[PDB]
């Protein structure tokens, strides 16, 4: 919930990374 | 004149962008001037010459100072901003920039180059929403100048898509399934860890790990006939480069190998050259590294059944492979730039 909003704020970030190989 | 490029994320595909503009620059329409990362000039120029999977770069000189990195006394202006927003796009008069952070893939997202002044933005990843996308090859000629937001695709979209445009304008492609073995990249993590896709979270160097992909689908936004016929899913392995799809095929028109085989070659040698390369020679994933084509077409994996259900298998390297792509689209655009 405070992980969802970090990975929106920080998309980049090494918890959050999604790349569509 | 030349079309102005920023390199917006010096990561694996920008640098490796970097690179095959630097062999192909006499060439070129276009002309490399800012880039924008996290990192600063000395950072980027240092892992711009000092590649693991490339190798050093030699073909010329790579410097720095606190404001630009030099390539061959070709001067390129860094900048460090995460916010788009704020980028000196107008001041550096940037026509086009190519957008390989993986950040900015939404149209709101990379719109946020065209407020700061940039007339055009490629994104070197599958758009989300309403992004035209583009495979060279395959639909690369569909491309409207107008457009201000485009998108490459996937390295794994770039070589299963004209494989499959080939199979289909020979046989009729009804439904097919996907899997591409993938090397790991820089979405996993090296260790165990925190992670939003609990699969991603494991140490990428000591697993096989699936991952959904949307690379199947997309194939249908490039070959709209086969829109909804098409899926399948990722597996990273410990390898840091080149990949390999697999792909299995229901189609309309009974065949064999042996003429699944020839269909490709001929394309390899014609419609398709440069794109697809047709190999019968028994190789592995090492031998594909530095590769140009988009597909490399495994003859002696081909297969098939009852007539209808065709396997074939090809191999592509994900960072280069696709970077010369991404080069190639943007040669296009600056080539048909109203
Ligand atoms: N095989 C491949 O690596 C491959 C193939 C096709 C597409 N892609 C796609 O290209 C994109 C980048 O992949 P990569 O492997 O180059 O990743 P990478 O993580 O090596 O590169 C990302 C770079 O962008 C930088 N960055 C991140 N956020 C930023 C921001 N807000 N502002 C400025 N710089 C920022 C990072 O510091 C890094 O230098 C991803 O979308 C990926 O899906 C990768």
């Amino acid at each position: 919930t405070s992980f969802q909003q970090y990975c929106d704020d920080n998309p980049d970030a090494a918890e959050c990374r999604i790349y569509d190989d | 004149s030349m079309v102005r490029v920023a390199i917006n994320g010096f990561g694996r595909i920008g640098r490796n962008f970097m690179r095959c503009w630097l062999q192909r620059k006499a060439n070129s329409k276009l002309e490399i001037v800012g880039i924008n990362d996290t990192s600063d000039p000395r950072t980027n120029a240092h892992l711009l010459k000092y590649d693991s999977m490339l190798g050093i770069f030699q073909d010329a000189e790579i410097t720095a100072d606190d404001d630009c990195i030099y390539a061959g006394g070709h001067a390129v202006k860094c900048v460090s901003d995460r916010n788009p927003e704020n980028l000196p796009w107008s001041a550096w008069g940037i026509d086009l920039v190519i957008e390989a952070t993986g950040v900015f893939t939404s149209r709101e997202g990379a719109s946020k180059h065209l407020s700061a002044g940039a007339k055009k933005v490629l994104i070197t990843a599958p758009g989300k929403g309403n992004i035209p996308t583009y495979v060279v090859g395959v639909n690369h000629h569909t491309y409207d100048p107008s457009e201000d937001i485009v998108s490459n695709a996937s390295c794994t979209t770039n070589c299963l898509a004209p494989i499959v445009k080939v199979l289909h304008e020979a046989f009729g492609i009804q439904q097919g399934m996907m899997t591409t073995t993938h090397s790991y990249t820089g979405d996993q993590r090296l260790l165990d860890a925190s992670h939003r896709d609990l699969r991603r979270a494991r140490a990428a160097a000591m697993n096989i790990v699936p991952t959904s992909t949307g690379a199947a689908k997309a194939v249908g936004l490039v070959i709209p006939e086969l829109q909804g016929k098409l899926n399948g899913i990722a597996l990273r392995v410990p390898t840091p480069n080149v990949s390999v799809v697999d792909f299995v095929a229901q189609v309309e028109k009974p065949t064999i190998a042996e003429q699944v085989n020839q269909v490709i070659k001929e394309a390899s040698e014609t419609t398709m050259k440069g794109i697809i390369h047709y190999s019968e020679l028994e190789l592995v994933s090492s031998d594909y590294r530095g590769h140009n084509a988009s597909s490399i077409l495994d003859a002696s994996l081909t297969m098939v059944l009852g007539g209808n259900l065709v396997k074939v298998v090809a191999w592509y390297d994900n960072e280069w492979g696709y970077s010369q792509r991404v080069l190639d689209l943007a040669e296009h655009m600056a080539a048909h730039w109203a």
